[PDB]
């Protein structure tokens, strides 16, 4: 998963 | 995984120095590079985020760039206080987490070479009474902070029973290290002498002790 | 100013579990992810995992999945990292860091900032042992070096002073070496006037809190 997608999902 | 940085970089004051970070399509290729300064005993300090952006407080002499799967930190008008470890960081799409470079130690050139002082102590009588023997080689006041220590029994090299510390900075900004040779009392008493031999920048200092 | 403050150094035996804490202040705790990373001696930083402190959702590196738990206490604004089934490969400094996340207006990534100071965890099968202190009898010009060998103790640290702290000029205490036995040794040396050797008493004071041991070793000429 790209960084922004991963951060969006987590937060 | 892994980002790759050179182990060291160096330049004189006022010069410009660059530090590179190489990765892959799944980290630097697709995500941003972020750079940190690490000084002894302190938490990492963010210097550059999002490839090229400086946080508040960071001097404009620090800049960052990224191209393809590589990135670079540049420090211009180098100052002595800039001597530090610098490391890069990027999100990795395969790990789904962060990866970090191994760091680059930036040396600000200018400090002159300094030769080591070497003191070698033989085993104490009390230690021998405890059925042990330790030779202690103490090395101080040298610069740069790289030495080699070799031990000899009579004239032959000894490798067994040697433990040597990594050189550490002293308060005077020179380095110190210590080396220990462990022996049985019988070994100590059986030889004519033992020696500690310290090599630094191509010069050698040798100290010798004897049970006699 | 934002701070992440970590718990103190820990010594653990193989097979045990360790729990490290990271206390956050100076910002809204539940609004930013916390990451946990570690760095073994001589090796690079390695990411372990992260947590959204708002809802407790934690995700882990596949390298640690199944033996790490990252958690949080929102009332205490603290995150915890628990690592189980420790081996000597787990000796490392464990650090937390705050994810500033992405700027919602610009899309820029804002960075992991700040970071905690780190907590050293040492995994060793060695038993607690007080040091044997041996005198290093004086060696010479107008000065002479004498010292103490602080041998075979575990775990760190030891403290060393000379003459109960009255002697500091010319004192040099060296970093400890870690031996194959898993025990530490260090030396402390002091340079003193040669003229004083017949008349002045020199004592090294060694304190090893973990074994509840104190030694005051007199160092005499030979
Ligand atoms: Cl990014």
């Amino acid at each position: 998963t790209g960084h922004r997608m991963a951060w969006d999902m987590m937060m | 995984l892994t980002l790759t940085q050179p182990a060291s970089a160096s330049a004189t004051p006022g010069q410009r120095v660059t530090i590179s970070c190489s990765g892959s399509s799944s980290n630097i290729g697709g995500n941003t590079v972020n750079w940190y300064q690490h000084l002894p005993g302190a938490a990492p300090k963010l210097l550059i985020h999002n490839n090229d952006l400086r946080p508040s407080g960071v001097p404009d002499r620090f800049s960052g760039s990224k191209s393809g799967t590589s990135a670079s930190l540049a420090v211009s008008g180098l100052q002595s206080e800039d001597e530090a470890d610098y490391f890069c960081a990027a999100w990795d799409d395969g790990l789904n987490g962060w990866v970090f470079g191994g760091g680059t130690k930036l040396t600000v050139l200018g400090q002159p070479k300094a030769a080591p002082s070497v003191t070698l102590f033989p085993p104490s009588s009390e230690e021998l009474q405890a059925n042990k023997a330790t030779l202690v080689c103490l090395i101080s006041d040298f610069y740069p902070g790289a030495v080699t220590v070799a031990w000899k029994a009579d004239s032959s090299p000894v490798k067994a029973g040697v433990e040597t510390t990594t050189p550490s900075k002293q308060s005077n900004n020179k380095y110190a290290a210590s080396s220990y040779l462990s022996l049985t009392p019988e070994q100590w008493k059986s030889h004519k002498s033992y020696s500690c031999q310290v090599t630094h920048e191509g010069s050698t200092v040798e100290k010798t002790v004897a049970p006699t | 100013v934002q701070l992440l403050e970590q718990s103190g150094a820990e010594v653990k035996r193989p097979g045990a579990s360790v729990k490290v804490s990271c206390k956050a202040s100076g910002y809204t705790f539940t609004s930013y992810a916390i990451h946990w990373v570690r760095q073994a001696p001589g090796q690079r930083l390695e990411w372990m995992g992260w947590i959204n402190p708002g809802n407790g959702n934690a995700k882990y590196s596949q390298r640690f999945q199944g033996r790490v738990i990252i958690s949080r206490d929102t009332s205490a604004t603290t995150s915890y990292m628990e690592l189980s089934s420790l081996t000597s490969e787990d000796t490392a400094v464990y650090s937390c860091a705050r994810d500033r996340g992405f700027d919602l207006l610009t899309g820029h990534y804002l960075g992991l900032d700040p970071w905690g100071q780190g907590t050293l965890v040492t995994v060793s099968s060695a038993s607690t042992k007080g040091p044997s202190v041996f005198p290093l009898a004086p060696s010479s010009g107008g000065t002479a070096a004498l010292g103490c060998l602080v041998k075979d103790y575990f775990p760190e640290p030891v403290t060393v002073s000379w003459n109960s702290g009255a002697l500091t000029s010319g004192v040099h205490t060296f970093p400890a070496v870690l031996q194959s036995s898993g025990l530490y040794s260090l030396s402390s040396v002091v340079t003193v006037p040669s003229s004083s050797l017949g008349t002045q008493t020199y004592i090294c004071n060694v304190n090893h809190k973990p074994s509840n041991t104190k030694v005051d070793k007199k160092v005499e000429p030979k």
